[PDB]
RNA sequence: GAAGUGGCAAAUACCAUGCUUCCAGGAAAAGCUUCUAAGGCUAUAAACGAAUCGUACCCUAAACCGA
RNA sequence: GUGUCGUAAGGCAUGCUGGAGGUAUCACAAGAGCGAAUGCUGACGUGAGUAACGAUAAUGCGAGUGAAAAGCUCGCACGCCGGAAGAUCAAGGGUUCCAGUCCAACGUUAAUCGGGGCUGGGUGAGUCGACCCCUAAGGCGAGGCCGAAAGGCGUAGUCG
RNA sequence: CCACUGUCGUUGAAAAGCCAGGGGAUGACUUGUGGAUAGGGGUGAAAGGCUAAUCAAACUCGGUGACAGCUGGUUCUCCC
RNA sequence: GCUUCGGGGAGGCGGCAAUAUCCUGUGAUCCGGAGAUUUCUGAAUGGGGAAACCCACUUACCAUAAGGUAGGUAUCUUGUACAAGAAGCGAACGAGGGGAAGUGAAACAUCUCAGUACCCUUAGGAAAAGACAUCAAAUGAGAUUCCCCAAGUAGCGGCGAGCGAACGGGGAGAAGCCGAUUAAUGCUAAUGUAGAAGAACAGCGUGGGAAAGCUGACCGUAGUAGGUGAUAGUCCUGUAUUCGAAACAUUAGCGUUAACAUAUUAAGUAGGGCGGGACACGAGAAAUCCUGUCUGAAGAUGGGGGGACCAUCCUCCAAGGCUAAAUACUCCUGACUGACCGAUAGUGAACCAGUACCGUGAGGGAAAGGCGAAAAGAACCCCUGUGAGGGGAG
């Protein structure tokens, strides 16, 4: 839940360790990041729908603990904490530095 | 009441018997509410298709078929259908 | 049932005991009888299914004192 | 949706509920005959009827 | 040859059915026992 | 675009819940017709109705009772 | 599997398989050791490719379809029932009814066929039956009677 | 509706049948539907018959893990 | 699934099980409190009935046709033809009314089993009991209940098999009263029912993948948690720690209200005869308690008990009612645990199980878990009947 759709993350575990990307989908404990963890799907063709078929290369879900949010300044893997702004706003901040943005 | 006649007619029947009856004797076949009487079917049809007059309502209950799926034995809903004759 | 109205005497359980000490379940029944009691204060006879112990109680206490207790206790 | 329904009179809530039941019948006929592409109007209409009956009960109770 | 079952719905529902069970203290104990075991079929 | 009416035979079905006999002496209650008790009805029609449930199919059987 | 070690129960090492756990030592506790109990459960043998394929009313052939036809469809012929092996129900069953489609399993063989799979369809009543009104046997039974309790009986009635 | 004889069948087509014969067939008959009688109880033109393929005491559950001076079985090793 | 009050913050329209149309920062899905709706059957309650159906009567209103909306209509009990209750279901534990046999006695009848199983009635969070007409016999104690002893003792017993105390001691808990009752209502405090934050790891080699190896760091009121592609205090969820409630529940304290109760010292009673039962105690020399039957006092100058009975002495006042705790239990809720099992085990049931199946019925009653880290679940080609099955490819 600490990583949302749209934020850039760094892969810290698995075959695609060290690659960056934008989060496409977050399930309960699994995350999908564009450009990383790409599988080959043998899509069986069908006329009922508009998809042609063939051999496809699509990104697969991986465990959410294998990715970390990417620090926008230090360009390194970082953790996420929360800040209770007295103005009444709960924003994610980076654990290392601590700035509001993402 | 008028809020009961809206729920009487559940949908037209589209089959060869239906099409033949509509072509030849001009009768409408409807799926109707399982608790609906012939008088309510008359009132519902005349209310919801303005400009038509019902001559006769013939109704029947048809039992749902036992259709299995996977490891289960289910069955379809029962339903009631009406044959409605109209003043041509 | 076979219960005295005024005393609550009901069948009691026990044993038939033989000379060889064989024991068989038995009952002891109340000495219940149907009796019409004259009530002066109501100018009427009231018929009660009563034991003889209850009849002696009516002798000693009076029919009114027992009838009021029956009515308080219930069935009347 | 419920915002522009809570400030409606009892009479016009009844009059709108009747129209919604008529619309439910029309949706049923169109879905049975195949003239209902967006197949979520039936769900939304049924939920709106439930809302209208809830509000009618509230306004008839208090 | 003639066999033992020889079915009849009126007889079945009148000797074993829900109302015949409910009409006696011991039939209600039958039903309570069936419910405690959790049977999907209470009565014939 | 045709015919379609005569003879004869003939049920265990119908007349007949009859008739005749016998002793072993042959349901009940309602509908119905009348009479009143306490306290609308009969003819004439005219218009309009008669709800609900079953109805498929097997049934001397491959579908019921016999695994 | 192999080698090796111990009097034995057994130990150790290692090839292959396997793919995520194991356990020295000394104590401690046991659901602690299986060939038998006509033991229990599952699997799989022998018998054996043996008996049988369920009324001895009976089939032949030509076409068609099909991957394939003795069995399906059509045709010709033949045979059987015909107080039924024909027809209408009730009871009971519950979709087995009809069409299209499929043949794995089911059908004691094959199956293109089917009461099999799948997907659609099909049952229309004032007069037929039920419901309904009435009651039989027999139930239940305001009150009532009886009975340790539970209950048993029974009147008016109410069902059947 | 029965069940006298025989053959067959006896891992049956069938947990009582088939075939050829046999008996009653207006009666103390046969049969449909509903109802009543319930276990030391019922019912029995009486065979201890029958009471759901169960009967000199039904079935199910419980007492219950009945008891069994009886039969069976009783599992690693070595030393005295 | 509708409304609302809170929480929460980016996904979501429950599972097999996806697809489609879509919803969602104008805050969805989701979680918690409250409310609305809540078909029919079933105590089923308007009458009936083969449960999920048939048939009604009536009041008010609406419609004008053959109906609709909102109600009322069971029975029994208690109150003045009217109001309030009850009913049925459901674990064990309590109290009560009835009450076996198998078995043991190496047979069997007394006896045992056992006041058990079972049937039946009926409560409460417990119940029952309970304040001396009790024990004791010591220098006396001081209600009831439960535990450890006393003690397998004293006894009972075809003196067999067996059964089996009490006094008193050490403890738990303690309480005595004359309403120690029930049910609402309002304040006060606390709790519960959603939540929030929550530290600290990099490099190198191996490897499909690192959490394991080597080197060097850091947090710790957080280091033996579950996961993550192999074994993680520093990757995630967490943990230590610190914390939130609009609403409703519950617990306690105070106040008020309304229902019931509020004895005044106890006669058909104590005692007795007969027949039984209970007492460890089987009639026994049998006290004591209960009572079916038949009787029947004294009544404080009196009466009960102290194990036949009498005297003396001691003790206590029945025939009015109540009373917390310590004790019993688990259908269940929360937390936590296990030298408990790990798919023939553990529940019968890890899985669509009280199911399939068997039985008229009561009832009996199974089998059946695991691809992979991720479906990346094998596009396409070939043989085949567009089948199965396979071989390539991936």
């Amino acid at each position: 839940s600490k990583l949302r759709k749209g934020d850039t993350v760094i892969v810290i575990a698995g075959k695609d360790k060290g690659k960056q990307g934008t989060v496409q989908a977050v399930k309960n404990d699994r995350i999908k990041v564009e450009g990383i963890n790409i599988v080959t799907k043998h899509q069986k063709p069908n006329q009922a729908t508009g998809v042609e078929g063939g051999i496809l290369k699509q990104e697969a879900f991986l465990h959410i603990s294998n990715v970390a949010i990417l620090n926008a300044q230090t360009q390194k893997a970082d953790r996420i904490t929360y800040q209770f702004g007295e103005d009444g706003k709960k924003q994610r901040v980076y654990r290392s530095n601590g700035e509001v943005v993402a | 009441n008028n809020a009961r006649l809206y729920q009487v007619l559940r949908g037209p029947v589209f089959s060869e018997k239906s099409q033949m009856l509509g072509d030849s004797l001009g009768v409408q076949v409807f799926k109707i509410d399982s608790k609906a009487t012939k008088l309510e079917v008359k009132k519902a049809v005349e209310l919801m298709f303005e400009g038509v007059e019902v001559l006769k309502v013939n109704t029947l209950n048809v039992k749902g078929k036992t259709k299995r799926f996977g490891k289960n034995i289910g069955r379809r809903n029962d339903y009631k259908k009406a044959y409605v004759t109209l003043k041509a | 049932s076979r219960v005295c109205q005024v005393t609550g005497k009901r069948p009691m359980v026990g044993n038939n005991v033989s000379h060889a000490n064989n024991k068989t379940r038995r009952r002891f029944l109340p000495n219940l009888h149907h009796h019409r009691f004259w009530v002066e204060s109501e100018n009427r006879f009231v018929r009660l299914r009563i034991s003889t112990k209850g009849m002696r109680i009516i002798d000693k206490l009076g029919i009114d004192k027992v009838l009021v207790d029956l009515r308080a206790q219930g069935q009347k | 949706k419920i915002s522009e329904l809570r400030d409606k009179s009892l009479e016009e809530l009844t009059q709108l509920l009747d129209e919604k039941q008529l619309d439910a019948f029309r949706i049923r006929m169109a879905k049975a005959t195949g003239q209902l592409g967006n197949t979520h109007e039936v769900r939304v209409n049924r939920r709106a009827i439930a809302q209208l009956q809830t509000l009618i009960n509230e306004k008839q109770r208090g | 040859m003639k066999r033992t079952f020889q079915p009849s719905v009126i007889k079945r529902k009148r000797t074993h059915g829900f109302r015949a069970r409910m009409a006696t203290k011991k039939g209600r104990q039958v039903l309570a026992r069936r419910r405690a075991k959790g049977r999907h079929r209470l009565t014939v």
